[PDB]
């Protein structure tokens, strides 16, 4: 039986590989799938709205940002607060706007926080230019917004913070890796018994 | 002005101009063929005899050795507990003097060992020449400059290697079981200290590169609590290495420290404890009769 | 190729202080420059083992093929797209595997533990500095999940340290993994790391230090006489000797015994030398190697002594392997003076027959049954007289006690033994009886002989 | 200890005399410190690449003081009393705006690197003196000292458009002195150890040929 | 195949048992001083705890979660450091001179047997 020379160990070899290459696409798109699925159903769980702004005011107080300078260098500065809230299409009551979910979870007693800028003053003026485009927006035109009435009970976002790309990316190249495998055993196995009947044919 | 550089300049100087003095007069005397019972044994074969513990002299000189490097030690962890470098009266500082003679007694004892040694060269690279040339010196600048700093003085601690060998030069240690356990404790104590001088020493004078700003205040004795738990591989966290240097000699002594407690603290166990439990005699009592039973006993 | 791996390492050092991506100029950047020629060297080297390979496929699955297809065409990559990103660059490290076979190749490594030492060290830091690599690629670039916002910025020397505290066990704790992939990763490593640091540093050190205690050679001393001990030497035979050679009775000798052996003395024979430190010296060697008799000056050594296991299982055995000693030492010299210990009386003849053996220049076979039955026939003509002559030659000092009992009167007898010395001319021209009874107790010496050379209680005539 | 105390079931020509020995230790030593040398050499490299490109990217300028102002806020520096016993004061901040070579921009001036780094949002500190009053006075000194210095004397300036963007220094804080050292002392380790191995090595052949003399 | 299934479902298991210990607190602390750990953190420290790496980034402080880990200290330590060189063993157990010869047209070989030393 043993007529084929030294190809067999190569040939075994890539076997092994191709295998390698589909345990790892099968591993790989399990251990994305247990990491995207609570970001996933957060994401899916708040649905698009549409939206209208009831008022926009200031509450008087001021929180910290921080700025940045190189190598690790900063400082903190002050912002003035923002608050907006906005009709809703779920609840059709009050809720307090808020630009994405990172801005929400890092000041969630807040509407906007400005890019720190160094000084004070820059910071101010952004946050009055921010809120001066915001507050003649009455009725102009029923801006789209998300909203989650089971775990944003009151608060709502002008962005999906959740990239369908990067995800799409995450879920492709594992399939990419498993269908690469498939094909590398199958290639390997058509030419080991390839091999053996242009054997037979001398 | 600061002169930490002055002490181990002293010691660098004298470890190799003194291997380079020897190797150009061995040089210089095969170099001379070009151009073309003695005294020397007689002393050579006093020194080597007070070196051993073959007279009444030199059983005190070893003794003498023996409690000068605790005493050393000693002085050196009293040192441990103040600044780096500072400005100290010699004539005013009982430690000071006690440490000169100290060293006078080790410079007499190194000159004797010199004096005794076959070939030169293997003497000058004998580890506890080298201890001698790296602790020496800088006590001599010290007292001239009337300053010290808390440099290498930890290399102190390395004189504890040749207690086993002149215990046996002594008679006192024997059997191989108490020789081996004797060598073990002493490579591993003097091992842990040494390494715990030197990470004291890093970590308190900061990275070069850092300018010397991201130095920790870890105590001696800090250093030496957390070589123990590095050792053990406890690491506990609590205290550990920041600076650069620091991390970098961790991860060396890592290597090594591990290898030798893993080694060596079962070892020293199994040494200890060795004692016969059945040992003793039977104590006879009047009026009642006693049989003595052997042959096949199970 | 051994110069190159360690330059293309050294460049992903240099590189790994920098951002993770970033546009550099080709034309005005030396270390890209560098790179491009040590890859295109690389390549070459490849293409080479490409067609010197057997089955090509493989040489496709061979790991170092499998280093270069990760680590050259991203270098291309580079220097055609004028930008970098530090992305698999740290595969550099797994350039050092080769290393050993590369040195094998130059009929460097030949020894199997300097082969087995250089493979577990290449093994070993090669594996150490790749996981690091990729630990500091993992922490540095966050998890897609989290949008890249968790990433922990970690310097590649931080993981490298790190990952010695982890492979080690020790877990400080001060420096550890943040993202969920580093984790993951970290978790992998300790299954395998662990494994392979419990197993790499006891025999990488086990290897290391392999070093000879006992070497070198003994060095002559002028005006003084030394002496070459070999054969049977353990802790009882060593001391017995000694105590006998250098016992305070003799005269103010200053002959230096050096013993020859080929196992190394335990600690409790180490501390009996260091008793004797100024007069004797050990060193490791085989009797039957002339490096080794060289080594001991054998050569002008004032005699080889060679002790025998009297003990021993075999009598033939032990008698055929001193014979093959004095062969040995006779070849390599034949005017050294041999004393030596003969289990029997037939090998003593077989020995006596070698060309070299010289009885009147001084070899002396002591063949101990022959004596030892001689010892016990003097017996039977005078009990008590093997005692008599067995106490004559051991060194005894006079010991004394308080009690009135045989010992003491014993003790006293065993204190001397027989000497041999010149005798005065105010002696010459007596009788043997005359200077007998002079000498008995106004000297306090008694002669049983005296140098037609050798005879035993003289008569009156002589 | 690490794997259960290394456990787990036991898983795992002559003519030359005595010179010979301390001569090949002298070879050790030579070669250990070459290789000391070196491997230093490039610990040393790899320690000061980041702060001595971070320096040289930093161009020497001339300035001259737009303006020096208070910004009316306070902050907090840590004032020291041996063993530790540390507390806080405030100081005043001052501001101070400086005209550049590269930009020819508005940037503030911040007295080193260690200033810049320690607060970002102003220009100088005082060494902390226990209370307030003498912080303020310190900083009210410090500032009328820079607040006539218009045009006096282009005082020279070190600036940096790609990591200080308009922030500039008044000192390098990058002692070349410090960097030379460091660089220096691993180089003469090498040397050593290169002359250490050639007398060796020149000293055991003129053994033989001093031998095949006689 | 035994000794990975029974490390795998030992460390799994014990991992969702102090998963449920952390999550729900203690009663006598009337379940206030819970720690919101996740299944796969737990995971992630019991192998940190098996390994004796013991980051401390990641732990218990529950008492029963404590307890707990007291418990599997004596036990799990045990397990890891007896398994997990087994397994490394039992695996890479592969031949590195196997195949065979592969003849060249053109050229004879030899083949060279018995006393190979
Ligand atoms: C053979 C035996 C070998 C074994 C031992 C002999 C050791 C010899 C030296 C002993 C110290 C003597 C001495 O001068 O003490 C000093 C005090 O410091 C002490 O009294 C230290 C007491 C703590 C235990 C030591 C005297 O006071 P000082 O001059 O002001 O101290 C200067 C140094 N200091 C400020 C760092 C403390
Ligand atoms: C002062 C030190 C005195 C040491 C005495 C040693 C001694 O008597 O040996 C005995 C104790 O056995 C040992 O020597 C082992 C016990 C540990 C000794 C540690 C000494 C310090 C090591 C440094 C630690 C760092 C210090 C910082 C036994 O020795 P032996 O060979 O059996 O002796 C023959 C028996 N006979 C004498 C009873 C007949
Ligand atoms: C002859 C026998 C001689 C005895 C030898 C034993 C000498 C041991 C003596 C230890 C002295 C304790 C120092 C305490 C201290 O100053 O506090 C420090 C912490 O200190 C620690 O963390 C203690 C750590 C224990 C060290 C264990 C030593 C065992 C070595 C055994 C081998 C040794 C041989 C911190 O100090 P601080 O307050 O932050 O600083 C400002 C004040
Ligand atoms: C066979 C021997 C194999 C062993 C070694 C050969 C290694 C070859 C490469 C050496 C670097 C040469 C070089 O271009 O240096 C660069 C500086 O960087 C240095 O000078 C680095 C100095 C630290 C030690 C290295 C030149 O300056 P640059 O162009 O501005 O640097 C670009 C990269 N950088 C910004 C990340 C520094
Ligand atoms: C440049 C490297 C030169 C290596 C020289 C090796 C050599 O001479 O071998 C000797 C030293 O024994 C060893 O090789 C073991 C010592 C460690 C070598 C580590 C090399 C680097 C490994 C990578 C580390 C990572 C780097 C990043 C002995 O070899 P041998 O087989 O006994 O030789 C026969 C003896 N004869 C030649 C004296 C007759
Ligand atoms: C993304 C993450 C990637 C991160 C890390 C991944 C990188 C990890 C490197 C894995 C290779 C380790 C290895 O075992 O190499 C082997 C090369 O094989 C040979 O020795 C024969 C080849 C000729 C050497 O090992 P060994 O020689 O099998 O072991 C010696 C003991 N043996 C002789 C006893 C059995
Ligand atoms: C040929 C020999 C070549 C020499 C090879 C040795 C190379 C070692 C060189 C180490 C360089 C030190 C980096 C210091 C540093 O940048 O600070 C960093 C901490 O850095 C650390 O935590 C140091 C950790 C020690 C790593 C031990 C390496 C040993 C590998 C041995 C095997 C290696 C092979 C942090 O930096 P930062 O300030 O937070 O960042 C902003 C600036
Ligand atoms: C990476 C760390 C790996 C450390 C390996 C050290 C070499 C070990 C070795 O046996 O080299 C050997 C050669 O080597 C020499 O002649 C020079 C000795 C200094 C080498 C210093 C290496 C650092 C050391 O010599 P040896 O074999 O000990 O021979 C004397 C006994
Ligand atoms: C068929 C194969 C099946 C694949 C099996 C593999 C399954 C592994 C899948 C791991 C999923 C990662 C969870 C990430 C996560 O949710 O973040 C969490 C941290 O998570 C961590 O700390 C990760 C720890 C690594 C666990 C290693 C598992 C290996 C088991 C190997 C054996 C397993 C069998 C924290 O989350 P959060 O953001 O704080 O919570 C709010 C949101
Ligand atoms: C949970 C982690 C457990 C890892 C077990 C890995 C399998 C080990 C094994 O021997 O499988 C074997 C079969 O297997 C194959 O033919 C495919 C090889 C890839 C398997 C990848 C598993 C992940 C691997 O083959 P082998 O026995 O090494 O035969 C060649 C020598
Ligand atoms: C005889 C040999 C072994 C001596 C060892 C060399 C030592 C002692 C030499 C090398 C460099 C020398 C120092 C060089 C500079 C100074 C600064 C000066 O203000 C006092 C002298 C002093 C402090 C010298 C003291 C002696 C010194 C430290
Ligand atoms: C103390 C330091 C500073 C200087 C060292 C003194 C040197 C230069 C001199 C003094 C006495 C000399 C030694 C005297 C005797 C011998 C024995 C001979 O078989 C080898 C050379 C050797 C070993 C000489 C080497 C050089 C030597 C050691
Ligand atoms: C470099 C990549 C892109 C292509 C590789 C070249 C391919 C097309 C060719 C070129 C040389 C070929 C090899 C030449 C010789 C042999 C030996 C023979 O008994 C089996 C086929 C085998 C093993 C060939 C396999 C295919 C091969 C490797
Ligand atoms: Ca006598
Ligand atoms: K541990
Ligand atoms: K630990
Ligand atoms: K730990
Ligand atoms: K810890
Ligand atoms: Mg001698």
């Amino acid at each position: 039986r043993k007529t084929v020379t030294a190809l067999k160990a190569g040939e075994d070899k890539s076997i092994r590989l191709g295998l390698f290459l589909i345990i790892s696409g099968v591993v790989s798109l399990f251990i994305f799938g247990f990491c995207w699925l609570s970001p996933a159903l957060q994401d899916l769980q708040a649905t698009e709205a549409n939206c209208t702004v009831l008022s926009v005011q200031q509450i008087g107080e001021v929180f910290e940002c921080t700025f940045t300078c190189g190598a690790d260098c900063r400082g903190t500065s002050q912002y003035p607060c923002v608050q907006v809230y906005v009709n809703n299409s779920e609840s059709n009551s009050r809720a307090l706007l808020h630009s994405d979910e990172h801005q929400l979870l890092t000041n969630p007693k807040c509407s906007y926080i400005p890019p720190c800028k160094r000084e004070n003053q820059k910071n101010l003026e952004s946050v009055m230019n921010w809120q001066q485009y915001w507050k003649d927006e009455i009725g102009s035109q029923p801006f789209t917004c998300y909203f989650n009435q089971h775990q944003r009970p009151d608060d709502v976002l002008l962005h999906r913070t959740h990239d369908e790309i990067v995800l799409l990316h995450c879920f492709l190249w594992p399939l990419v890796t498993f269908v690469v495998g498939v094909l590398i055993v199958v290639l390997t196995i058509c030419a080991k018994s390839l091999a053996v009947k242009a054997e037979a044919m001398k | 002005q600061r002169m930490w550089w002055a002490f181990l300049a002293s010691s660098m100087v004298t470890f190799f101009g003194g291997l380079f003095i020897i190797l150009l007069w061995r040089t210089l005397k095969y170099l001379w063929t070009v151009c073309c019972v003695g005294w020397m044994t007689s002393v050579k074969d006093w020194a080597g005899v007070m070196i051993s513990a073959q007279t009444l002299t030199g059983r005190v000189l070893v003794v003498l050795v023996f409690a000068l490097s605790i005493g050393a030690l000693v002085i050196y962890f009293i040192d441990s507990s103040n600044p780096i470098e500072s400005c100290q009266n010699f004539y005013k500082d009982f430690t000071l003097q006690i440490d000169m003679a100290f060293n006078v007694f080790f410079l007499l004892y190194f000159g004797l060992r010199f004096i005794a040694a076959n070939d030169k060269l293997w003497f000058w690279l004998e580890v506890n020449s080298v201890v001698d040339f790296f602790t020496v010196p800088p006590v001599f600048v010290s007292v001239y400059l009337n300053r010290s700093w808390l440099g290498l003085r930890f290399l102190r601690a390395l004189r504890l290697i040749q207690f086993s060998e002149i215990l046996q030069f002594l008679n006192i240690l024997k059997t191989s079981n108490s020789i081996k356990l004797v060598n073990l404790l002493s490579i591993f104590i003097s091992t842990w200290l040494t390494a715990a001088g030197f990470i004291h020493l890093v970590e308190n004078s900061g990275d070069p590169w850092e300018n010397f700003q991201n130095n920790q205040a870890l105590t001696y004795w800090e250093c030496v609590y957390l070589l123990m738990v590095t050792m053990s591989t406890v690491g506990y966290g609590d205290v550990y290495a920041k600076t650069t240097l620091g991390r970098l000699f961790m991860v060396f002594f890592i290597l090594g420290g591990l290898a030798m407690f893993a080694s060596y603290v079962p070892e020293i166990i199994e040494l200890i404890g060795n004692r016969k439990k059945y040992g003793g005699s039977y104590s006879a009592v009047s009026g009642r009769k006693h049989i003595v039973v052997c042959g096949h006993i199970t | 190729v051994f110069a190159l791996s360690i330059g293309a390492l050294v460049i992903y050092f240099i590189d790994s202080s920098n951002p993770i991506e970033s546009c550099q100029n080709f034309y005005k950047d030396f270390t890209l420059q560098i790179d491009m020629a040590f890859n295109v060297f690389f390549l070459l080297y490849f293409g080479l083992r490409f067609i010197a390979a057997n089955d090509k496929l493989w040489f496709w699955l061979e790991v170092n093929s499998v280093v270069d297809f990760f680590t050259v065409p991203p270098v291309f990559v580079s220097v055609y797209l004028n930008r970098s990103w530090l992305g698999l660059r740290f595969l550099r490290a797994l350039r050092l595997i080769q290393f050993s076979e590369i040195l094998q190749f130059l009929n460097i490594l030949k020894t199997s533990n300097s082969i087995k030492l250089v493979n577990l060290l290449s093994i070993f830091i090669s594996t150490w500095l790749t996981a690091a690599g990729f630990i500091h690629l993992v922490e540095n670039s966050g998890d897609p999940w989290e949008n890249f916002q968790n990433n922990q910025a970690l310097t590649y020397w931080e993981c490298v340290y790190l990952l010695m505290v982890t492979m080690s066990t020790v877990g400080y704790g001060d420096v550890y993994a943040k993202t969920t992939l580093g984790r993951l990763f970290m978790v992998f490593f300790i299954l395998g790391g662990l494994a392979m640091f419990a197993s790499y540093v006891p025999e990488i050190i086990e290897l290391i230090g392999n070093r000879k205690k006992y070497g070198g050679s003994y060095s002559a001393v002028s005006g003084r006489k030394h002496i070459v001990v070999c054969g049977h030497i353990t802790l009882e035979s060593v001391s017995n000797f000694l105590k006998d050679f250098l016992h305070k009775d003799r005269d103010d000798v200053n002959v230096e015994i050096v013993f020859l052996h080929n196992i190394s003395p335990n600690l409790e024979l180490e501390a009996l030398f260091k008793r004797h430190f100024t007069q004797v010296e050990f060193y490791q060697g085989s009797v039957l190697n002339p490096h080794d008799l060289a080594r001991v000056k054998i050569e002008s050594a004032d005699a080889c002594l060679i002790l025998a296991n009297k003990y021993c299982a075999d009598p033939d055995a032990e008698d055929a392997s001193n014979i093959m000693r004095v062969i040995s030492i006779k070849n390599y010299h034949p005017k050294i003076r041999i004393i030596t210990q003969m289990l029997q009386y037939h090998n003593k003849a077989h020995l006596l027959n070698i060309p070299s053996w010289n009885w009147k220049e001084g070899d002396d076979a002591i063949c101990l049954a022959e004596l030892k039955l001689g010892f016990i026939a003097q017996s039977c003509l005078a009990q008590g007289l093997s005692t008599m002559l067995a106490n004559l030659f051991s060194m005894r000092s006079f010991i004394k006690i308080e009690e009135d009992t045989w010992q003491k009167y014993y003790l006293e007898g065993v204190s001397n033994e027989m000497y041999t010395e010149y005798l005065s001319s105010a002696f010459v021209g007596l009788s043997f009886p005359t200077v007998c009874e002079l000498c008995f107790v106004k000297l306090k010496l008694l002669m049983i002989a005296i140098e037609s050379r050798i005879l035993i209680n003289p008569g009156n005539h002589l």
